RNA sequence: GAAAGAAUUAAAUUAAUAUAAUGGUAUAACUGUGCGAUAAUUGUAACACAAACGAGUGAAACAAGUACGUAAGUAUGGCA
RNA sequence: AUUGAAAAAAAUAAUAUAUAUUAUAUAUAUUAAUUAUAAAUUGAAAUAUGUUUAAUUGAAUAUAUUUUAGUAAUAGAUAAAAAUAUGUACAGUAAAAUUGUAAGGAAAACAAUAAUAACUUUCUC
RNA sequence: AUGACCCACCAAU
RNA sequence: GGCUACGUAGCUCAGUUGGUAGAGCACAUCACUCAUAAUGAUGGGGUCACAGGUUCGAAUCCCGUCGUAGCCACCA
RNA sequence: AAACUCCAUAUAUAUAAUUUUAAUUAUAUAUAAUUUUAUAUUAUUUAAUAUAAAGAAAGGAAUUAAGACAAAUCAUAAUGAUCCUUAUAAUAUGGGUAAUAGACGUGCUAUAAUAAAAUGAUAAUAAAAUUAUAUAAAAUAUAUUUAAUUAUAUUUAAUUAAUAAUAUAAAACAUUUUAAUUUUUAAUAUAUUUUUUUAUUAUAAAUAUGAAUUAUAAUCUGAAAUUCGAUUAUAUGAAAAAAGAAUUGCUAGUAAUACGUAAAUUAGUAUGUUACGGUGAAUAUUCUAACUGUUUCGCACUAAUCACUCAUCACGCGUUGAA
């Protein structure tokens, strides 16, 4: 709702899965019990946090690891492959199925986002 | 085009009577991400502040020691 | 325009809401009905009966009608005085030694309005009524909670405080002072008044009425011990009797598992729920009111979900080990055992009732022409009955309103 | 008039600005005055003692040094030599760190690397 | 021994100067500034310079008043 | 002048008040202000009087009354950004170039780029 | 099989 | 040879008395058709031929070279 | 052509010792309708339109002629002719058919409230189909804390089929939710809406839709998922705001369905194919246009109007004029 771990969020907006949503690092399962932990009666919404909550909420996810820290630890397993002979690593390079999907037709996706640092 | 902030006419200070500008600050606590706490002098209200991520916890300035 | 339904008349809620509220009475013709009181049943027996303001007053509070009830359709809540129901079941409840019943039936067949008609009895039996509605308001997880390891009982603040107010206003103001705190009492204070400077509460045991105790005004980690004591105090006097009230409580007799997660994703118990334990063991016999007027009427609706613990509890079907909790919680079953509760069967509606009321329904005109002029009487008569699979008042309506083929 | 971004720079620029948010002129009485002074005054001249004596400190240091890599020269050359080195990229350690006001949790680290 | 001041020499007129080009410029004309906004005033002008004449250029001074400056003073439009 | 706290004066300037002299003097008295000036349903806050707590203080709180808040740059005799180019008075020195420095690069801004003899003052062994 | 080509559409008595 | 106007998106033609990043036609891609072509709906291209210079801002402007019809015409 | 035919429907008989249980069925058979009877208008000896009255009365499928398109198949097979026999013939391993600038066709899943998701154990309700190149139930362990669901693993009960298994059909129905949506809440009080009301303060174009997609771990099958399969969990959450000109299917149990179901081909994977059932419609015949059969008139066409045909220009080459 405020500024809560800076990118922060809305009120009305049950936290549950906001924390699904703006974060990156947690997400569905993970988002659920790190509420659970802090103990904060489900369905409540952002509006209704206790700032000194928040603070812990903060806390929360500092201990496991989220934001885009995470996106370079994929963006290094990608690289690795990549470094060594890789057909991925050519798949990714190049901007082509890396999933081994329709390169012939359907690839634009592929194209569009599959790059050495994919998640952008 | 220019976005701008259009003056007003400038108030006189006269010759001697420039005052300095003695802004207001409170003395803030640090306590670093050791309990080591340093005062420091600071214009926002917050007496005590305590750090997480500082020098006394960073690698390159201590190589021996959501 | 720019507002959400900037026009006053509101019906973007869903209809069901638009149903519930939308102060449409308003329009519904004013019919002279004769009023419910059970020491005057010989006068209205079979006939359609209007509450008395000073029941209205405590049914509302208490929540004893609900929405999806067809009551918009007259200027207020009304019922029929049936026989198999509420004459002859009241009688059951001034009579049984042990006053403990459950109200079950058929789906619309009308156990919620029985049980309306039981808040019935107590306003004007000048009773204590403590009903407890839709018990999902407090397993949703939606309510706040917190621990309360003066109690080892999750407790949920916000919602005591509902059910708190909801006794406190429906009950009759002097019914209550008559009961004076049997001891001692230290919580919180918060009152926006007296609080920054008084820094805790205090109630005197004979100076302070219950009344008083449901009148305090705590800090959430505190509502809970109020509600100890509210039941506590209430609960060991006797001087008024108790009509601890539960509606829908099928939910709660199986869903065990509630909805918060506790600390370590464990699911909480409905049991470790305090106002779990409050509607539970009260069932059960932990808790006994000293007046032997004591009363119990829980009841189970058809919004829920079935299993076997009813059914089997009740004896209506052999305990079978081999099951699985998910439809068979065996503890629920236990406590009312050990409670010695009885089943009230509702029973649908006779020919005659359907005349009945379908006159009544006649009176306000809520019906519908292809059926007032163009058939005769006997006519729609059989025919509701029939198109009402022999019994399900909400059928009738469901057929005589809502349906225009 | 103006938009909220204006306003806000607006209020912003008066934080900055001493316009209505500064007192009165410190007055003094004669008496006051010169209380005031003989402070300064003495402070100064503590403040110079002080200079001095680190100073002098600094200048005795120097010519220890001297009298040093002097004999130093005099007896070992090759001694001498690894003293008189160019140290153009000498690095204060990291652990020499700046006094803080009050002292840390644990105050001296006992194992290292 | 140290600080601090006052500065002094060198270098510079390549910057800049209302505008060409030259001449001058740091003793600053150039730049900042306070005040002011008056001399971008009013009568007699000697005397030169230039010069065919008509014209033009500098200008002591006498007198009336204004401005700024502790004062010396300076100011009869602008570095020419 | 009136309250706090617990005989007078004596520079300098300024203001106040007076009076001497074909002398912008003196005499007594006191040390104001020194970043401001209308216009603010609502913001904030002070005082005076209305209810509960130990006559009674504090709290809350209501009405009047006002005060604040109209939020705005220069704080420097400023000094080579843009602004006025005539007067006067005071004060200072530029440009280029090179080593640099988040984006910044040939080309933003910013910092650093000669010499201390002597002289004085202050501390000091 | 002989056998690479086809080109025009305008609105009523 | 200084010396008047013209050097545009593939083609043609723009724009004018500044308040600028146009037009069709051709082309690519669909569709329509039995298949073309018309017709229809979708995208492509201006260093508005080069230097330097101005008002807040010139395709425009000033300021003249690498470019387009040229300049001889007091003879006895 | 129609009719017989097959499914399907009405009745009737026979069979089933009602434990293969579904007797509301399954078949074998028989009859039945291409419906009939009567009156009244019209017409001209007896048809149509209305009305009643008797019956249950209603559909689908298969069958698509002759010819033509020198339509498709020489890769189902087979065969003529022609081409090779140390290679255009046979085998193993690996690779490929999965490659991708653009373009097309067909689907799937989509873009949220006259719509999507949890949940419903006295399991609301089906037909068709499979199971000796097998289906694989109960449980049991894990993912995960209870339990259920979901997915795998352990052991194989029963059934080789009106017996047991795939498999409790799902949608509908009920309750609970649901961004934008300030249409919300949550703190107060407010009260004859209590799951609600009202007064005040607060609550700054892709969402809780969408699952393309990307990592890691795990599981199936088989020697072997690397090019290259499937599944799940934890993560990721692009595009997509009902889609231009234009165009497709469907006339009744049909279309539509965010309704499921089965089989065949699988060691293994269906967003495909072939079947089954559940819920279940509006709209209509009156115009043009197109395709067909019947007919008119015309017709220079006849491998037939995708015919045929005309003049100039341009190319090359004869002959014959003017001068």
């Amino acid at each position: 709702v405020v500024h809560i771990l800076g990118k922060g969020f809305k009120g009305k907006e049950v936290i549950k899965i906001a924390l699904a949503s703006k974060f990156y690092g947690i997400g569905k399962t993970t988002a659920e019990k790190i509420c659970s932990k802090l103990g904060f009666y489900p369905w409540m919404r952002m509006h209704q946090l206790s700032e000194p909550q928040i603070m812990s909420i903060a806390s929360e996810l500092s201990t496991m690891t989220i934001e885009g820290d995470a996106r370079a630890i994929v963006k290094d397993n990608i690289a690795l492959k990549r470094k060594i002979g890789s057909y991925s690593g050519m798949r990714h390079t190049l901007h082509l199925p890396v999933r081994g999907q329709h390169t012939r037709n359907n690839a634009k996706t592929a194209r569009k986002l599959n790059k050495i640092d994919r998640r952008g | 085009t220019r976005i701008t902030l259009p003056r007003r006419p400038a108030k006189k200070i006269q010759l001697g009577k420039s005052r300095p500008a003695i802004y207001h600050q409170f003395n803030v606590k640090m306590e670093l991400s050791d309990g080591s706490v340093v005062i420091r002098r600071s214009q926002y209200p917050k007496g005590e502040i305590r750090l997480i991520q500082d020098q006394r916890n960073n690698p390159l300035w201590n190589p021996s020691r959501g | 325009s720019s507002a959400k339904r900037v026009t006053p008349g509101s019906l973007y809620k869903n209809w069901t809401n638009t149903t519930h509220t939308a102060q449409l009475q308003q329009t519904a013709v004013p019919l002279a009905l004769p009023i419910f009181n059970f020491d005057d049943i010989s006068k209205t027996l079979n006939k359609v009966v209007s509450y008395s303001n000073k029941q209205y007053k405590s049914l509302h509070h208490l929540g004893s009608f609900k929405k999806s009830q067809f009551n918009e359709l007259f200027q207020k809540p009304v019922c029929l005085v049936r026989e198999d129901a509420t004459n002859s079941f009241l009688k059951k409840l001034v009579s049984h030694p042990v006053k403990k019943f459950i109200i079950t039936g058929e789906p619309g067949v009308g156990k919620t309005v029985l049980l309306s008609q039981a808040h019935a009895y107590a306003v004007d039996s000048k009773q204590i009524i403590i009903n407890i509605s839709y018990p999902e308001l407090f397993l949703n997880g939606r309510n706040d909670f917190s621990y309360d390891d003066d109690l080892k009982l999750f407790i949920q603040p916000m919602y005591l405080k509902k059910l708190i107010r909801k006794i406190l206003k429906a009950n009759d103001p002097a019914l209550l002072k008559s009961i004076e705190l049997s001891k001692d009492y230290k919580f919180s204070n918060a009152n926006p008044k007296n609080a920054s400077v008084k820094p805790f509460v205090t109630l005197n045991k004979t100076k302070n009425t219950v009344l008083d105790l449901l009148s305090v005004m705590t800090h959430p980690h505190n509502r809970g011990k109020l509600m100890k004591a509210i039941i506590d105090e209430l609960s060991v006097q006797s001087k008024v009797p108790i009509m601890f009230t539960v509606d829908n409580f099928s939910k709660v007799l199986t869903t065990a598992y509630s909805a918060y997660r506790n600390t370590e994703n464990k699911q909480i118990y409905s049991l470790d729920l305090q106002m779990g334990k409050l509607m539970m063991d009260i069932i059960s016999g932990e808790t006994k009111f000293a007046n032997g007027e004591s009363s119990t009427i829980l009841a189970i609706s058809g919004v829920d979900r079935t299993n076997k613990t009813l059914p089997v509890a009740l004896g209506k079907i052999p305990v079978d080990p081999y099951v699985t909790r998910y439809h068979y919680e065996p503890k629920f079953v236990e406590l009312l055992q050990k409670g010695n509760v009885t089943e009230f069967e509702v029973p649908k509606l006779n020919k005659q009732e359907v005349n009945e009321l379908i006159d009544y329904y006649k009176q306000s005109n809520v019906l519908l022409d292809k059926d007032i002029t163009g058939k005769k009487w006997e006519n729609l008569i059989d025919e509701k009955y029939f198109l009402s699979g022999n019994g399900n008042p909400r059928e009738l309506l469901k057929s005589l309103v809502l349906s225009h083929r | 008039s103006l938009s909220p971004l204006a306003q806000r720079v607006v209020t912003q620029l008066s934080v900055m600005s001493a316009s209505r948010k500064q007192p009165k002129l410190l007055k003094l009485a004669r008496e006051d005055l010169i209380k005031h002074q003989t402070i300064e005054k003495c402070w100064s001249i503590y403040q110079q003692q002080q200079r001095e004596r680190r100073n002098l400190q600094l200048e005795l240091q120097y010519k220890s040094i001297e009298r040093s890599m002097n004999l130093l020269q005099e007896l070992s050359p090759r001694l001498f030599e690894a003293a008189n080195a160019s140290e153009k990229g000498k690095r204060f350690p990291m652990e020499m760190k700046v006094p803080t006001d009050f002292p840390p949790n644990t105050l001296w680290h006992y194992n290292f690397r």
